[PDB]
């Protein structure tokens, strides 16, 4: 929103809002251009976005069309889950129920990764994503 | 009459041979001509063979077809003395054919079906686990109620008085009588309806004779069946609708989760076929004509549940807010828009099956579903069905930056109009296609390609009683081309044009109806007319139809126009030729004996809907910049021609301005060109010769 776009310059619209407002994927915080240029030039620390402690990393930012914080994170989580599993047991033989059961397991693991669960099945899915990455190398 | 037997012999030869016939009828003389021939062709064959299916265009033609059928039964019970198997059903609207919202709700809107499904599921809740039913339920489906219609004619007004005296329900009688298959009278918005015609076609069970009544706006219903505007306020409804599903999934996963889990297994096994078969007497969902879509073997978000389906929908609506957040004028291909969607989110190619199952799921799951929230889901689901299939002929348009506040208006263009008229040829044979406001009728072999025969109106006699002149020179021949422009160029000429109307109405102050091609010309002179002598010494009171014409305002202006001519006063009916209420009732001196038309009817140009349909029909029939300015302008003028010809017993004078009317045709083409001041002395003779030649030709 216009009332919150930067922890230092939240309402720069009266002072001509000519810069963008980057959002870090490990922070999900509205950080403007001018303040963040001082940030990653002097080391990778955390942002003080309402007293945040998540360490911001240098570069690897993104422009957003504002899908809140959930659907902005769920779109990259579904895109990261669609590349590791790829089209395994889906259209390899014109399968339908076996393709739907394999896509329901990919959707429920993505729903478990989106909700966070309790970092147990997600850590098991992190091993399964490591299993989906090791099976794509052999 | 012998002229009525000419079209009746053609109707007796085409109903037993042809499958579709374009029969032209004269105005005000072809109503009971095909009415008696339809019951005679059945009596010549078998009376339980092909029943009569009537397709009007307005509710008035539905009401006018019921009183003529009473005259057909009175002519069959007095000239024969035998009471056969009666028929006739008044399939009208839902707010008019009701009893419960006229007592407690006191609302005559489109929410009468919401109290209908609340009483249908309320009677279902009272007969399963437990409000209850209503005033008169669980009795209208009896066999004695099924025999109240082949024995006595109770349709619409006769049935609404029957459901109050016998204490019955008008909804469950008519719905149980489509399966009986009588003489069904309905309008054009039900045969091409993507929520009603899927239920009508499963109860008539085909094998009947479709009577197309006033089939001249058939191309307009196919455009009106689709094209919904998304004027950004539905995004606020979809945002609040998405948060309601988050609370509903939180309410379903808090206690009674077995009702959603067993429904998830029922969707993973029985899918949508068993879901539609099990669901009875409940609120049906929405689809893009299931008899025309044709799709089976679906999947529920790839074997997922409602918690994963609402995540795709929340993924869907933000992309819709992303695409609407654009610059100004931008066109969109429905196939390329689906490709840009898959670059954002892989929603496959079948969201048509991902929504109709979830719409039926949330009705069974959420019992206290909100009205504005669930309707916001149906607006997205109807758009999701149209982007999945039916891409041929489809087009997505965006309204430009129009202040920009009112700029985010998204619209989809309909496909071919021949696709909606396609399944009525294989379902029914001998489809009688009749219209009294067509001149010529060669565009119907052209546009909408179907093999049919062409028959014109073979009835033209007594030209001394049908005065058909036209005005050319308006004293200087300057206001005729002045009204031709869309913008009101030179309002001083329009004040001179409005000065001629006071002179024209003061000549014959005996019923005046003035049509208009636009409401801008009505609002231009009403600001400072400076001429009320006809509104104080001739017509006195004023009956002007506004652009926002209310149904009560149109009803009050119609009754007072009948009260003006029945008191020796006369009134001026300032209506819009492109506006609502096309009328059709006359055959008396209470109607306007002289009908005035301001120039020729025009169409709203420089619009994206017109420019899309221009290039669409340019590839189809190559009728660019011809039929769009002439065939459309004729039918809007032919609605004014259908009111003057009120039979051979009543006279009437219809004048036409400008000079572009000579390039087109008209019903009974006997037209003489004269000036405006010249026709004032001609109409004074025509209002005295017709009063002397009425007793001479008898
Ligand atoms: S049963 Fe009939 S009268 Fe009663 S609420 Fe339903 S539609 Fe209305
Ligand atoms: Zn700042
Ligand atoms: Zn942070």
């Amino acid at each position: 929103e216009n009332k919150d776009m930067c922890p230092i310059c939240k309402t720069d619209r009266y002072l001509s809002p000519d810069v963008k407002f980057l959002v870090n994927p490990e922070c999900y915080h509205r950080i403007c251009e001018s303040c963040v240029d001082r940030i990653f030039s002097l080391g990778p620390a955390q942002c003080p976005y309402k007293g945040c402690d998540k360490i911001l990393r240098k570069n690897k930012f993104k422009t957003q069309i504002f899908d809140d914080v959930e659907v902005e994170k769920e779109v990259d989580i579904r895109k990261r889950v669609f590349n590791v599993f790829n089209k395994t047991i889906d259209d390899f033989n014109g399968d339908l129920v076996e393709y739907n059961k394999y896509l329901e397991e990919v959707e429920d693991i993505i729903y478990k990764l989106d909700h966070g669960i309790d970092v147990a099945k997600t850590e098991e899915k992190l091993r399964t994503y490591e299993e989906l990455n090791k099976q794509l190398i052999m | 009459y012998p002229e009525q037997y000419n079209y009746m012999c053609d109707i007796k030869k085409t109903l037993d041979v042809g499958g579709n016939s374009i029969l032209e009828m004269p105005s005000g003389t072809g109503k009971t001509v095909s009415l008696l021939s339809l019951t005679i062709a059945y009596q010549m064959h078998y009376p339980e063979h092909r029943k009569i299916i009537y397709c009007s265009r307005t509710m008035s033609e539905i009401e006018k077809a019921l009183v003529e059928l009473e005259n057909l039964m009175d002519y069959r019970t007095k000239e024969l003395g035998y009471q056969e198997d009666f028929r006739g059903l008044g399939l009208t609207s839902r707010k008019n054919l009701c009893l419960h919202p006229e007592v407690s709700k006191e609302r005559k809107g489109t929410v009468v079906d919401e109290k209908c499904r609340r009483m249908t599921n309320g009677q279902a809740k009272r007969k399963l686990e437990e409000v209850e039913l209503c005033e008169y339920h669980e009795n209208l489906y009896n066999i004695e109620v099924e025999d109240y219609l082949p024995k006595g004619v109770f349709s619409f007004e006769k049935l609404l008085k029957y459901c109050e005296e016998k204490t019955l329900c008008p909804y469950f009688i008519v719905r149980r009588m489509i399966s009986l298959c009588n003489i069904i009278i309905y309008s054009y918005h039900y045969l091409l309806d993507p929520k009603i015609a899927e239920r009508v076609s499963n109860e008539v069970s085909k094998d009947s004779i479709v009577i197309f009544d006033e089939a001249h706006n058939i191309d307009n219903v196919c455009i009106e069946s689709l094209s919904l505007d998304l004027t950004t306020d539905a995004l606020r409804r979809a945002t609040r609708g998405a948060n309601a599903l988050d609370e509903r999934i939180s309410e379903v996963r808090k206690v009674d989760s077995q009702k959603l889990q067993d429904e998830y297994e029922k969707l993973v096994q029985g899918l949508x076929x068993x879901x539609x078969x099990x669901x009875x007497x409940x609120x049906x969902x929405x689809x893009x004509x299931x008899x025309x879509x044709x799709x089976x073997x679906x999947x529920x978000x790839x074997x997922x549940r409602a918690e994963h389906f609402v995540s795709f929908l929340k993924r869907l609506i933000e992309y819709l807010k992303t695409r609407m957040k654009v610059l100004h004028v931008i066109s969109e291909t429905p196939k390329s828009f689906l490709q840009h969607l898959k670059q954002l989110t892989f929603i496959e190619r079948k969201p048509l099956r991902f929504c109709s199952e979830r719409l039926s799921l949330l009705v069974r799951t959420l019992e206290v579903t909100e009205v504005e929230d669930f309707t916001a889901l149906k607006d997205i689901a109807t758009f999701a069905t149209l982007i999945s299939t039916y891409e041929e002929g489809f087009l997505l348009i965006i309204e430009p930056y129009e202040i920009a506040v009112p700029n985010p208006i998204m619209r989809f263009t309909c496909l071919d109009a021949s696709i909606a008229i396609k399944p009525v040829f294989e379902r029914f044979s001998s489809v009688i296609i009749t219209s009294g406001t067509i001149s010529p009728l060669d565009m119907y072999p052209r546009m909408l390609n179907f093999k049919t025969v062409l028959q014109k109106s073979y009835a033209m006699t007594l030209a001394k009683k049908s005065f058909l002149p036209m005005i050319i020179t308006k004293g200087s021949d300057q206001v005729a081309i002045s009204s031709r422009f869309e913008i009101r160029n030179d309002p001083s000429i329009v004040r001179n044009y409005g000065s001629m109307l006071v002179e024209f109405a003061k000549i014959t102050p005996d019923g005046m109806v003035v049509f208009f091609p636009s409401y801008l010309y009505m609002e231009s002179i009403v600001s400072m007319w400076q001429t009320m002598g006809i509104l104080d010494e001739v017509w006195k009171h004023k009956l002007i139809l506004v652009e926002t014409p209310d149904a009560q305002e149109t009803s009050l202006a119609l009754e007072t126009y009948r009260k003006a001519c029945s008191n020796g006063r006369g009134a001026i009916l300032l209506s819009v030729a492109r506006g609502k209420v096309s009328e059709g009732i006359d055959f008396d001196h209470q109607y306007g004996r002289t009908v005035l038309m301001i120039g020729i009817p025009f169409q709203y140009t420089e619009s994206r809907i017109l420019k899309a349909r221009l290039e669409f029909m340019r590839e189809n029939y190559r009728i660019r910049e011809n039929d769009f300015l002439s065939f459309d302008a004729m039918r809007h003028a032919a609605q004014c021609l259908g009111r003057v010809l009120r039979g051979k017993d009543d006279y009437g004078v219809m004048v036409l301005a400008d000079r572009r009317f000579s390039r087109k045709r008209s019903q009974l083409p006997k037209w003489i060109a004269q000036g405006l001041s010249d026709a004032d002395l001609n109409l004074s003779t025509d209002m005295a010769i017709s009063n002397t030649k009425q007793f001479l030709r008898t």
